[PDB]
């Protein structure tokens, strides 16, 4: 998984 | 009272145009102009998580559909803006990436260069030939961002089905503000969207995989190209169409 657009999107 | 409208919303959401920071004073090469504009894509991806995180609808979705969709779409929502900024900026004429990096006749003929330049002008001269108007363009740019699905379908396909229900209205009301003969035609180019596209992400995964060349990734892209490349292979991937 994308992990800094998951985060970007987590935030 | 009376709710300030969806068209105005977006309007206000739109991000501001990014800076390159180019340097035109260092020689012109082609891996060095193609690092830049990764890198410069890199920050404008953010920019639009950013945006479609203030997109009114856009959260009720699953997490792994907000996932799914900015995975699948990304390059087109960024062709579009590219062709809007190369529509207002210079009619059509040239690339127009940033306001201190713009694509001319030398730089266009560098190596690689002429081939995926012409593709992103395409994108561009469809704005030009349809006169194309602002809150046109902010409807469809929202209608490319949910036009790629899995094959398997979204978790939430709900949600995903009022949401589009939501900004085809928009797109209409837009349409409207600026007569049935229009919709037709925008959504026809956002169904050419998919073709225009396609070339840009073969190009993008030549470059990506392609060692000998150097061309440079942001880690934001990387992580997202390497795990689109798999599900490109697949061919699991399944383009909305209006016809
Ligand atoms: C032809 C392809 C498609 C290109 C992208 C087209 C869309 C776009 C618009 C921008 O305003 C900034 C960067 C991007 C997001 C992009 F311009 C760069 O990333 C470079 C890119 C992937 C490409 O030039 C490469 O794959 C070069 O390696």
């Amino acid at each position: 998984r994308p992990a800094i657009l998951y985060a970007l999107l987590s935030s | 009272g009376e709710f300030p409208t969806l068209i105005s919303l977006l309007e206000v959401i739109e991000p501001e145009v990014l800076y390159s920071g180019y340097d035109s004073t260092l020689p012109d090469t082609s891996t060095r102009l193609m690092s830049t504009l990764n890198r410069l894509g890199g920050r404008q991806v953010v920019s639009a998580v950013k945006w479609a995180k203030a997109l009114p609808g856009f959260r009720n979705l699953h997490l792994d559909d907000q996932m799914t969709l900015l995975q699948y779409s990304w390059m087109s929502l960024m062709a579009f803006s590219l062709g809007w900024r190369s529509y207002k900026q210079s009619n059509g004429n040239m690339l127009c990436f940033a306001p201190d990096l713009v694509i001319n006749e030398e730089r266009m003929q560098l190596p690689y260069m002429y081939d995926q330049c012409q593709q992103m002008l395409k994108i561009s001269s469809e704005f030009v030939r349809l006169q194309v108007s602002y809150d046109e363009y902010l409807c469809m740019k929202v209608l490319l961002l949910l036009s790629t699905v899995p094959k398997d379908g979204l978790k939430s396909q709900a949600v995903f089905d009022e949401i589009r229900m939501t900004y085809i209205k928009e797109l209409g009301k837009a349409i409207v503000k600026r007569n049935w003969q229009r919709f037709y035609q925008l959504t026809k180019l956002l169904d050419s969207m998919h073709e225009m596209v396609g070339g840009l992400l073969q190009f993008c995964f030549y470059t990506f995989v392609n060692k000998s060349l150097s061309v440079e990734f942001p880690e934001m892209l990387a992580e997202i190209i390497s795990n689109q490349l798999p599900k490109f292979k697949a061919g699991s991937v399944k383009p909305l169409l209006f016809h």
